[PDB]
């Protein structure tokens, strides 16, 4: 047995010298039941960085290695379990049955062990399911300033995988996690109810890391919640982790490393801090069929400054990920919610991810929004505009007024197909601006009332046929006869 | 407080830019078919062209000020990061 | 079993120990400075474990005329302030020491100021919305009971003054105990919040914790600390509802800053200490309310330079419910109070909580000062004449809006020699609903700058002549 | 005479030697992992000698669970690479190690990552055009052999379709092949290229080196050498025209970067390491014709800020002779490939290389294009009727030669049955010649979608 000796401390770091045979990583037990990392390993001393309670380290103590690199219980009893980054529970509902235990570096799969992303993973957010579609085994950004809808976005997702993990098929079922860095408790607190209103907890972990907390657990969050979304991954399930977020994970990285005396670069970040993203985010992965076919689908968030998408960690994130959903707080205030810029966002893997009657109709779409960028200018001039660019403006109204949604409201694939239908098909261009996203919805219940076989079509084949989209033109016809507009004007024809 | 501003007016300028395009298409619908007209008193198509071209020059200028602010504040950042780090040394 | 300085650099003091009597980190040791002019007695606060039995500490008082090698006792706990109700109504500095009466207190319950933040279990969002009278943030900025409410902006656009102005809209009136913070602010600062209390008779709920500018770091760091344990005793064991007013919150970020060389400590970015965040997080995680027990927290945060960008303010934002950000612009423009309505922020400023019809206003609101801030530089060079009828008459209704928005401060009479006034939330909705439909454009802008409701409105349009 | 462990600092580790086995200047050394969970054999690359028997290295894996004191084997060479025809077909990693087969080309020649450029005798003096067979890339921005050509493009506008067209044509017309080189390549995108070649059969012809982006910085900054020196193998010792792909060469640069940040240097403006040009010089000149042989390279460029003259792209910039841009705008247009004549450039279009007449019609295609984007603002706002004639027979013309830079690259034979063409220099030059004369206005523009040359312009003519 070998007992190392504390021989200095100080801000969350503790030096041990012995422990000649420690392992770089390896979690070490001090008294009073405090844990720490060695992450410095030299002849004079270990450097290690205490995961809590860093006022109990002293000088002298006694300090013992536990032969274990850092490790999470998993298993399925942490669905609706809020834990630390350690795997304990915090939510105080007592001990969380492990199936098993995983490594927090186990390596991620090889480019032998993947498969291209072919499934989709519906959002409920028709902006980003039309425009920037997010595939099973992804890792999409959330990148925008403060208050822009990022967690509600991510929140949102969340709550649309309800009707997926009800249907039973573990071939639909999508399990959650959420990982929450250097976030005030009470808006952890609020995150959670907001899931639970949606019955989302019954599918969803957080991985809870809160402000208060040691910059070791914030540093380790995102691995746990990793560990955690992987055991599943890769027995055949499909996941869905969200980083919320990985700027705050990067900054107390940064944190334990000057405090390791490591020398700092760009912003004083270490030279592995893109490694440190890269690796987390590479583990997120389609799998192949040998090897049970899951996927985890990653939802890192980044909080931009002034948005500047050019500082360090957005440019790391950035070529990282598969593709970006950028959000700006002038489209936030103009009304556009969620205030996607679809202008630079882009999905690398694109159509890939979107089933058949999706990308029919949105294959107009993102050339129309770019058009309709391009006339903005002109609003003041309809006039001047010929034909063609005034009725080409119209339709750019209606459809950006037609990608808005209200925060907690994800919508159906079936009912993201109609609406984007409505949209690109011209049935919206007798209809006012402001009524268009009324209209939207109360179309939307009335396909619902009484023609529930169009979403049947649409969920059960993935296209919408062509006796499909007769009735469902006619039930639009019928709709736009008794729908009622705020002006008091008449919408048909 | 150099790089904001430098990044206001280049924001600026580009509402500029686009509204005096806007002009200027306007301006030759206009012809086939106030005093911005370029000097008339002392033609508003040429103007607004002219305009228009300034307000991308004005643009390319201000956005290489800024560039080189951008790395002249990473250079100094570093700077004292590294120069901290070396009296600390 | 005391130890002695070994080396002294401003506010940091190395002490050596012996073997075995190395005191506990956060530990408070007790130095003696002999000089005539300068005598007095240094609290030596143990920041670090330097090894070979050796301490670096913070002190809470200057250290000049300390001399090496001079007895230093360790006191075997850390700082601790009184606790109680016979806090209220006096001055404490970090150290509990009674400023208003000196030697008041001893004899209290003493708690540590270093203490844990809540278990997330007994953490629970707070949604209920906390009128103010002020109509910018009733209606863009709603302030929620028991939440955490902070007031952005550089250097002398308004935060004090809107301290102070809650204090009275919010103070007075409170049914219970209240506990005010001067972390690294203005001494006259101090004397003169100190005697508005006297006179308004709120002293004796109020609890005050002073700690200024022209003190050490220590001070500034741990003075935060002093005053939120008072807060969490009063959360804690009284169960009563507590008022926490600190200002400036960033103060405790830049003492934390400023020894953060002289502790060995490499610089981050902006020259900030590695810690930032962590100290952050920690502080502001015991400022909360718990499930039954509602703190309600106004900080004034200072965001250096009108750089909303930089790493304390930036850190700071996530630990807020609701935020008024003071802008430069706006204050030079010469409305007050300086809230840049575009930047502001409330987690319960949605129709679940605060109905359909603030929440459509609000939103009208955001969104005609949105465009018409766009606008701006097309009206700046090329005239509003070659903007749209439409947009003219936005660019109009935004003016109109963005003076309405201002308001006369009962805090502010000192400053523009008129009383303050207060507007009701539904007058607040009503004439601004009003406004965005255009029934004001006939007015001229200037009826609406620093007035109240409607009435006073009407009052100043038929003053300058309109109707 | 093996080494040990003393410090270990994330990717930096110490290791001590005895007085006389110092291992040279980045040797690879291993040393072992043998905790199960994450068991593995590092590879260390000696990067300083801190005296006293210490050599400073960087690991080329994450060094999570290895031990103080551990032994450390020293290779008695730097990270060696296996070459020969054998390679072609298959995924290695910076490393050498094959991925779609583990041990595979352990029996192979194995060649240093780290050598010389050419001595200044071999270089050939005289710059010399590459035939693509593309109309686009030949007339406008006709590459340079064993030059460097920057490649530009957004997600779904057929930049990795060009890449294999580039990939088939060097495979069969120069009886060539390809080196294709991640750097920074994410799995994702490593296994849908390999997926995508291995579908087209081109795979065979071309080998794939990947440094991905789970892999510490070392990888990522030596996986570049690796490829390179598969296609100098290629190029020196079995007389083949080489293409080699980097993709991307920003991130090879960035990996250089955080290796210096974690060595301890100090950073350089804007925060890149010290040695950043002279890293770039020597990664870039050994890409360059000699005795017959070239090395022909098309990179793809990460511009940070979109601001040129950052240090990483003003240095990558300095040793670039060709730039194609790939744009959205050309690729919703059916145009292929989707390259934007007006963006896109090639330092050797003067007169002193490509003769007068090619350089004439270069010039009169661009003015026209030029022009007619000039138009496009008025054409799309105030409608087309509203130009003059001259200017509606300008648009005509102008369309007519933009359809015309079209063509049915031979890696589309996949998404269309259609095979792909050839269209010889000289052909291509007199046809564009022909074109801005206006001797092709009558016919549609339909007749100038996805053809060859004038033989298959004519054809498609009659066909409608
Ligand atoms: N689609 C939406 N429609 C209306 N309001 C929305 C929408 N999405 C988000 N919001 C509101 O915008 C504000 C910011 O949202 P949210 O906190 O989710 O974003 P964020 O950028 O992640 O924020 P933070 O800075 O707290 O991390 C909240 O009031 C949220 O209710
Ligand atoms: N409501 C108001 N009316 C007029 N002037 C004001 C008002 N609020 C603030 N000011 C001005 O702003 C200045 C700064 O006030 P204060 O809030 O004390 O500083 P800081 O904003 O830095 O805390 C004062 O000099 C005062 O004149
Ligand atoms: N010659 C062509 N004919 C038809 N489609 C093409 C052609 N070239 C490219 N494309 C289309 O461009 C899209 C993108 O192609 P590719 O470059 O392989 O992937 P990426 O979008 O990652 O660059 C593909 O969907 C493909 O159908
Ligand atoms: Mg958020
Ligand atoms: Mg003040």
């Amino acid at each position: 047995e070998e007992i190392g000796t504390v021989i200095d401390a100080g801000d969350g770091i503790a030096h041990v010298e012995g422990l000649p045979s420690v392992m770089t990583q390896e979690l070490l037990e001090f008294p009073g039941g405090v844990l720490g990392v060695a992450l410095n390993l030299d002849e004079h001393s270990v450097g290690a960085v205490i995961l809590g309670e860093f006022e109990k380290i002293e000088e002298g103590q006694q300090v013992k290695r536990t032969g274990e690199v850092l490790s999470v219980p998993v298993g399925d009893a942490f669905l609706g379990r809020v834990v630390n980054p350690l795997g304990q529970p915090i939510d105080g509902q007592g001990d969380i049955a492990a199936e098993t235990r995983r490594a927090l570096e186990l390596q991620a799969p090889s480019v032998v062990q993947r498969q291209s992303v072919s499934e989709p993973l519906q959002t409920g957010i028709k902006a980003i399911d039309a425009m920037t579609p997010i595939g099973r085994g992804q890792r999409q950004l959330i990148i925008g300033d403060r208050k822009t809808g990022k967690t509600a976005v991510c929140v949102d997702t969340i709550l649309n995988q309800r009707e997926a993990w009800l249907t039973g098929d573990p071939k639909q079922q999508v399990r959650c996690v959420y990982v929450a860095i250097g976030q005030k408790g009470t808006t952890i607190a609020s995150v959670k109810r907001a899931l639970e209103e949606g019955g989302a907890m019954e599918y969803t972990t957080i991985v809870a890391a809160p402000a208060s907390d040691a910059a070791g657990f914030k540093w380790l969050a995102p691995y746990t919640g990793s560990a955690i979304g992987q055991h599943w991954m890769y027995n055949g399930k499909h996941v869905l982790i969200v980083f919320d977020d990985l700027s705050k994970q990067a900054d107390a990285y940064r944190a334990i490393s000057l405090l390791l005396r490591r020398p700092p670069g760009r912003e004083a970040f270490p030279g592995d801090v893109f490694y440190l993203h890269s690796r987390l985010l590479e583990r997120c992965a389609k799998l192949s069929d040998e090897l049970g076919g899951g996927s985890m689908t990653g939802l890192p968030i980044i909080e931009t400054k002034a948005n500047d998408i050019s500082a360090f960690i957005p440019t790391n994130v950035i070529s990282i990920t598969d593709g970006q959903c950028f959000l700006e707080s002038d489209l936030f205030n103009q009304g556009v919610r969620p205030a996607i810029n679809v202008g630079v966002s882009v999905s690398r893997v694109g159509g890939a991810a979107q089933i058949k009657a999706m990308k029919e109709v949105a294959g107009s779409l993102r050339l129309d929004l770019s058009q309709y960028r391009e006339l903005e200018a002109f609003a003041a001039f309809a006039s001047d505009l010929d034909a063609a660019s005034k009725a080409q403006l119209d339709r750019g109204a209606r459809l950006v007024e037609l990608l808005k949604q209200p925060q907690y409201s994800p919508l159906a694939v079936e009912e993201q197909v109609v609406a984007i239908f409505l949209g690109t098909q011209g049935h919206l261009d007798s209809v006012p601006v402001e009524d268009v996203q009324r209209f939207e919805s109360e179309l939307l219940e009335h396909v619902k009332a009484s023609h529930s076989d169009i979403f049947d079509g649409i969920r059960e084949t993935k296209k919408l046929s062509e006796e499909a989209e007769e009735k469902l033109v006619s039930v639009i016809n019928e709709f736009k006869k008794g729908f009622q507009a705020s002006d008091g004007s008449s919408v048909v024809v | 407080a150099t790089l904001r501003e430098l990044r206001g007016r280049i924001r600026s300028a580009g509402s500029i830019k686009k509204i005096t395009k806007a002009q200027e298409l306007i301006a030759t619908s206009r012809i086939a078919k106030r005093g911005l007209c370029g000097a008339y008193n002392a033609s508003r198509r040429r103007a607004m062209k002219s305009a228009t071209d300034n307000a991308d020059d004005l643009i390319k200028a201000l956005t290489l000020a800024a560039n080189r602010e951008r790395q002249a504040q990473i250079t100094q950042e570093i700077s004292e990061i590294v120069g901290g780090a070396n009296a600390l040394a | 079993t005391a130890g002695r300085v070994v080396r002294i650099t401003g506010p940091v003091v190395d002490v050596e120990f012996p073997r075995g009597s190395v005191p506990e980190l956060f530990n408070a040791l007790h130095a003696e400075i002999t000089f005539g002019a300068l005598a007095k007695t240094l609290t030596l606060e143990v920041a670090q474990h330097l090894g070979d039995s050796l301490v670096r500490c913070i002190s809470m008082q200057p250290t000049d005329g300390l001399v090496r090698g001079v007895e230093v006792t360790d006191t075997g706990a850390s700082i601790s302030v009184p606790v109680g109700d016979g806090v209220k109504g006096h001055v404490f500095n970090a150290l509990g020491d009674c400023l208003d009466d000196p030697g008041y207190g001893k004899d209290f319950e003493h708690w540590s100021i270093h203490r844990k933040p809540p278990a997330f279990s007994d953490l629970e969002p707070r949604t209920e919305m906390l009128e103010t009278g002020l109509k910018v943030v009733d209606l863009l900025t709603p302030y929620v009971r028991g939440g955490k409410i902070a007031l952005f902006g550089g250097a002398g656009v308004g935060k004090t003054v809107l301290i102070q102005e809650m204090i009275n809209r919010i103070a007075r009136n409170f049914g219970g105990t209240s506990v005010f913070a001067g972390v690294g602010e203005r001494t006259r600062e101090g004397n003169d919040l100190w005697v508005e209390l006297a006179d308004a008779n709120v002293l004796k709920d109020t609890a005050l914790v002073f700690g200024q500018m022209d003190e050490p770091p220590g001070t500034r760091m741990r003075v935060a600390l002093s005053a939120l344990t008072m807060a969490e005793f009063f959360r804690d064991e009284q169960g009563q509802d507590v008022l926490l007013f600190i200002d400036n919150i960033f103060r405790f970020t830049q003492a934390g800053s400023e020894v953060s060389t002289l502790l060995g400590r490499m610089p981050s970015a902006v020259g900030y200490q590695p810690t930032l965040a962590d100290e952050m997080g920690e502080l502001q995680e015991r400022i909360t309310s718990t499930r039954g027990r509602s703190i309600t927290s106004m900080q004034a945060v200072y965001v250096p330079a009108d750089d909303y960008t930089d790493p304390a303010p930036a850190t700071t934002f996530a630990h807020l419910d609701a935020t008024t950000e003071l802008s430069r612009a706006v204050f030079s423009k010469g409305i007050f109070p300086a809230v840049d309505p575009l930047a502001s922020s409330s987690t319960i400023l949605d129709p679940a909580i605060v109905g359909d019809e603030h929440y459509r206003v609000a939103q009208e609101v955001i969104r005609i000062l949105q465009r018409y801030k766009d606008l701006q530089d097309i009206i700046a060079i090329l005239g509003i004449d070659e903007l749209s009828e439409e947009d003219k008459q936005l660019v109009n209704r935004a003016r109109r809006i963005e003076r309405f928005l201002s308001q006369n401060m009962m805090a502010a009479e000192q400053f523009t020699g008129q009383p303050g006034s207060t507007v009701p939330l539904k007058e607040t909705i009503e004439a601004f609903d009003k406004l965005t439909k255009g029934e004001f454009d006939h007015l001229p802008e200037q009826a609406f700058f620093l007035i109240g409701g409607l009435d006073d409105l009407a009052k100043k349009a038929e003053s300058l002549g309109a109707k």
